RNA sequence: UAAUUGCGAUAACGAACGAGACCUUAACCUACUAAAUAGUGGUGCUAGCGCUGGUUAUCCACUUCUUAGAGGGACUAUCGGUUUCAAGCCGAUGGAAGUUGAGGCAAUAACAGGUCUGUAUGCCCUUAACGUUCUGGGCGCACGCGCGCUACACUGACGGAGCUUGGCCGAGAGGUCUUUCCGUCGUGCUGGGGAUAGAGCAUUGUAAUUAUUGCUCUUCAACGAGGAAUUCCUAGUAAGCGCAAGUCAUCAGCUUGCGUUGAUUACGUCCUGCCCUUUGUACACACC
């Protein structure tokens, strides 16, 4: 006989923090949709050593496991994991509070927006230094995202009487609404601007 | 340095802001546009403290206007309103 | 349901709960000692009173000693304390804890609640166990 | 720890006293206030004689440092089973040689040559630089296999 | 003639004359070392 | 704590037997032996139990100087194999001291 | 009775679950598992498959978990409770199968050569 | 300052004299930094080393030089 | 291909040796043969209100713990692909893939490397002296260089909470009759940081002052994340929290191992070290 966790009684139960679902959320950007995997996570967590293989589809990933992990870090110095997911916990919540959609559906958003376009890799070559401006490669595109959304939302906390979790969602949903107060936004015009002109 | 103010509890204790002009405007007129917003977010907004905000958080909750649910950091979210459910 | 919860309850609602039973105890003489700097560098007490300094170590140390046994003046006093070695500009904490701990004891045994052993440690009693499951009846109705 | 220790003192001690001697080898086994101290010598004589002291003397001389126990003690005498894997005198001929000479690089040969004929599958012979008394060029010279490492 | 004291402390072989070693086996700190590759003591043969 | 089995009641049973070798291989051979005996005896004892490793490894600069990595290398591991036997008589006793099969195996009857 | 223990492990902790089929209370170090096991989303993991499987009311899981870390732990104590179930039922075979499961990792803590400041991690001068 | 169930008065037989402890003045504040001055000559008048080193001018007790000082002059 | 590693050719046919295999073990699997240190079940003492669980009990069993062995070693027999040919490349299953992972078994010979003071031997100084046994004192420092240790502050800072004792008893340090939640923080050169200073107290020791450690207490120092610039690291690794061993009468942490926390990038050779072939060479203790 029962007692029991409370969830509802039942159906198809959707995880993710049990709070929200992840089938809802599309990538407009073809390109994009078909490295962003989310057939099938929740919010717990995994390493998997899928190992680097190029040129075709490399692996799986999770957008969310990517941006729990680069807030621990980036930073800099001393973070841990149980705070870390906490902050992100709140996050999602604070984000669903601010939009009325899907908090993972804002976090593709704010992603898919600062992925810029072309970048500007810095090659010798003769007696001088160029930049011919450089594929994008569409992981990369992906990281480069999370970074610059990680790096503006510790960079408000520290200057600014905030805890993370409300710069967080503020610099993602920012970027998830193309405005230029967003650090992340910003930077991708910027690092499009130079690799267009460069050339 | 620059200089610094809302800056509580002193301001908390007299009527300035805790009377009226707080509570209704800063917590009250934000949540017609979002209907919940997070307690940390709304403090950044607002530009009010967190412990400010907290007491007149918990002056609302006592009147029924808001509802709060909770989280450690004393994070967690504020919302007004709300129904026929 | 209830008795088996003084047991398996989180610690913190258990110590919560208990600790406004523990106030109506007599006992509670703190004298002077703590006035120094019991701990680390920031340990005075008046935000002691609702469960402080004094009040939680004693009712949660009730909750630790239900689910173990035997302890002694020992094992209570770095179950919550640091002594960490120093790269030699530091602390992080210094945790004394001896004196604190002496005191929690003290009053524990005025009551009857703890035991003392010739080699054993720190063991509870019939009337130990009895207060502490007691209490535990009211916890988990309010829970669910 | 403390019966690795017993052990710890005992062996080094042999080493010490059963060094330069003219002799071959040295097990030793201990039981309660005994040891069995066996070697392989010819030379077992000189340590040897009856009665007297001397058999006694170099085994009893075990029995002060660390071990063991009001006793007599027991030595037994032993041949050899082909010098090779453990000796002391493998060790000293090609010492007495050193002494006052003989080419050197004949007797790096010569006792390869030996064991390489008993089988061996392999002898290393290195012998010190200052050949000639001029600076240290060090040899080596190694025939069969042979692998230390 | 008289007496004397003072610069008692730990020990060293005779093995090796310098003061200053490892006390556990009794020798001093590298005479352990040429120590250690004998065996001798339960353990070390060698290697890691 | 005094497994009880004539002789005017023998009130004796309490030994301890400890094997302590640094080959493995020939330690375990002596210990088998050990086991036999007791069985053939009258009355079974129990079987080999070897608990627990006695590790000193020490990390030592050879030294040059300076050796600054590269360190050569140096392992002690080792093993204690305790040995009961259920009962005690004044025959086991003997048979197991006459005949002892230790080489570098250090054994010792202990203790009443 | 009824006891199948067949133990998994994958990450540090060691889960040893003896099941004696009944309601569907669940115990973790023999001490209730929501209550101690707050501190949750991740808990609710285990959750999953004494639900969702459409039976609840065939497992009294009891779970021992002692040892490391918090979160390492997860892993474990699932795997035991499904290979005895596919055991008896083997038609049931697709509830291990289908729920996804393993692996571990195994790989803790590695080896100190010297030298490293931690282990390899050479230190640090031109 | 000085408060109700805790006090300190200064006692002991004479002398000393200099410089003696007050019973650990608390008393902080001015007369604690004050004090320091007037034990920083008394200390000379000592003849201590830690008079002689307030004499000399150096860092008290004995500071490393294989770096640092490097800001405070 | 890490590998004259192995194959296919070849004026060669062999052959050693390093590599690999070998051992070590962190991983492992264990279903088991072995035994119990221990885990787990059955008592008995209660508490909720043998029903649900806590405790210890008696050598009563089997087992993940234990450990010694065994066997499972895992690899392109085995399902697979175009293809001089042997192959490479990628994939199933599994618990990891052809170098399963460490470099710890690392070749000879060199560099007048380095050690005469971590370990002896020539040979001079010399020889009842650079014997001798000490006692007292030295490892100060206008500046450079090195390693290391702590900070600048919210992923924080504070307090409380999740050779070794029992226990009366102590500001800390001690002596013995005696075997991760929540008050607090307001992003403040501060509740940051602990530098330096000064008085005074216990212990180690004969002594603590240049040369103990712990500090009650109080001075409250620079430093706002670090130039020109550097070092490693390829997933339990970088980086971070601590602990015990050795050191050791004392001693900053040395050096050193165990666990614990836990990330990012890993294409390639696109300044530096190297390998084999290649040509040229006026060099040959060798582009210093």
């Amino acid at each position: 006989t029962p007692i029991p966790e409370e969830v509802q009684q039942a159906q198809t139960e959707i995880k993710l923090f049990n709070k929200w679902s992840f089938e809802e959320v599309e990538v407009k950007d073809a390109s994009l949709v078909d490295y962003v995997q989310v057939r099938q996570p929740i919010f717990v967590a995994h390493t998997a050593g899928r190992y680097a293989n190029k040129r075709f589809r490399k692996a799986q990933c999770p957008i969310i496991e990517r941006l729990t992990n680069s807030l621990m870090m980036n930073g800099r110095n001393n973070g841990k994991k149980l705070k870390a997911v906490r902050i992100i916990k709140h996050t999602l919540d604070i984000i669903n509070v601010l939009t009325d959609q899907n908090p993972i559906q804002v976090v593709v958003d704010a992603i898919t927006n600062t992925g810029p376009r072309e970048d500007t890799t810095r090659v010798g070559g003769g007696g001088a230094a160029r930049r011919q401006a450089v594929d994008v490669s569409p992981l990369r595109r992906v990281n480069q995202a999370i970074a610059l959304l990680t790096i503006g939302a510790r960079e408000a906390a520290f200057r600014n009487i905030k805890t993370i979790a409300e710069t967080l969602a503020e610099e993602l949903i920012n970027a998830a609404k193309g405005s230029s107060t967003s650090y992340a936004i910003k930077k991708k015009d910027e690092l499009e601007r130079v690799a267009k002109s460069n050339r | 340095k620059k200089k610094w103010s809302k800056k509580s509890m002193k301001d908390r204790a007299q009527h300035a802001v805790i009377l009226d002009q707080e509570k209704y405007d800063r917590i009250l007129k934000e949540v017609p546009t979002y209907r919940y917003v997070s307690v940390s977010v709304l403090v950044d907004r607002l530009k009010i403290g967190g412990s400010l905000a907290r007491i007149a958080l918990r002056h609302l909750e006592k009147e029924g206007i808001i509802k709060p649910i909770s989280k450690h950091s004393k994070q967690a979210i504020y919302t007004r309103a709300t129904a026929s459910e | 349901m209830p008795g088996v919860s003084v047991r398996d309850v989180a610690a913190q609602d258990f110590i919560n709960a208990y600790a406004s039973f523990l106030q109506r105890q007599g006992k509670l003489e703190v004298p002077g000692y703590v006035d120094i700097v019991k701990t680390s560098s920031g340990n005075e007490m008046p935000p002691q009173d609702a469960e402080g300094w004094f009040y939680k170590r004693a009712a949660s140390v009730a909750r630790h000693i239900y689910m173990r046994k035997q302890v002694g003046v020992g094992k209570l006093n770095k179950l919550y304390g640091g002594a960490k070695s120093r790269g030699v500009r530091p602390y992080k904490h210094i945790d004394a804890s001896g004196s604190i701990n002496r005191k929690v004891l003290q009053a524990l045994e005025k009551i009857g609640i703890v035991e003392i052993s010739p080699k054993g440690g720190r063991r509870i009693s019939e009337n130990g166990q009895r207060d502490l499951d007691r209490i535990a009846a009211q916890t988990l109705e309010e829970d669910e | 720890v403390a019966d690795g220790v017993f052990y710890a003192e005992l062996n080094e001690f042999f080493t010490r006293e059963l060094a330069e001697e003219g002799y071959s080898g040295v097990e030793v086994r201990v039981t309660p206030t005994k040891t069995e101290v066996i070697i392989r010598a010819t030379r077992t004589q000189d340590v040897l004689g009856e009665n007297g002291r001397r058999i006694n003397e170099l085994t009893l001389l075990v029995q002060k440092r660390f071990k063991y126990a009001p006793g007599t003690i027991v030595l037994y005498a032993e041949r050899v089973q082909d010098r090779g894997l453990s000796a002391v005198a493998q060790a000293e001929s090609m010492k007495f040689k050193l002494l006052n000479g003989l080419a050197i690089r004949r007797a790096a040969y010569g006792v390869v040559r030996y064991v390489m004929e008993s089988g061996a599958k392999g002898c290393e012979v290195v012998v010190s630089g200052k050949l000639r008394a001029a600076r240290a060029k060090a040899m080596k010279f190694a025939d069969g296999f042979l692998i230390h490492s | 003639s008289h007496p004397r004291r003072y610069g008692k402390g730990s020990r060293q072989c005779r093995v090796c004359s310098s003061h200053t070693g490892l006390i556990r086996k009794y020798g001093l700190n590298i005479c352990r070392q040429c120590f250690r590759e004998k065996a001798n003591d339960i353990g070390f043969n060698k290697f890691r | 704590v005094e497994e009880q089995e004539q002789q005017q009641q023998i009130i004796k049973i309490r030994i301890t037997l400890t094997s302590t070798k640094v080959k493995q291989l020939e330690n375990v051979s002596s210990n088998i032996v050990k086991n036999a005996e007791q069985h053939n005896l009258v009355k079974k004892g129990p079987v080999r139990l070897p608990t627990k490793v006695l590790k000193i490894s020490t990390r030592k600069t050879p030294n040059g100087e300076g050796s600054k990595t590269w360190e050569t290398y140096e392992m002690r591991i080792h093993k204690r194999y305790i040995d009961l036997e259920a009962p005690v008589q004044i025959v086991k006793r003997i048979t197991q001291i006459t005949i002892e099969p230790g080489v570098d195996v250090e054994v010792v009857v202990a203790s009443n | 009775a009824v006891a199948h223990v067949k133990a998994g492990k994958g990450l540090i902790k060691v889960n040893g679950s003896p099941i004696t089929l009944v309601e569907p209370e669940i115990l973790r170090f023999k001490v209730y598992e929501p209550l101690l096991l707050v501190g949750l989303d991740k808990f609710s993991n285990i959750d999953i498959r004494v639900r969702v499987t459409g039976g609840g009311h065939v497992s009294q899981v009891y779970a021992i978990r002692q040892a490391i870390a918090k979160g390492l732990v997860a892993y474990h104590q699932k795997y035991v409770d499904e290979q005895s179930k596919n055991e008896l039922k083997k038609a049931f075979t697709s509830y291990d199968r289908t729920l996804l499961i393993a692996d571990s990792r195994r790989p803790e803590p590695k080896k100190f050569g010297g030298k490293g400041a931690r282990s390899r991690f050479q230190k640090s001068y031109r | 300052q000085n408060p109700t169930h805790y006090k300190i008065p200064a006692w002991f037989l004479n002398r000393q004299n200099d410089i003696t402890d007050g019973k650990d003045y608390h008393t902080l504040a001015n007369n604690v930094e004050s004090k320091l001055r007037d034990d920083l000559e008394r200390l000379k008048k000592i003849r201590a080393h830690r008079g002689i080193r307030h004499f000399w001018g150096l860092r008290v007790r004995g500071q490393h030089t294989k770096t640092t000082g490097r800001r405070r002059a």
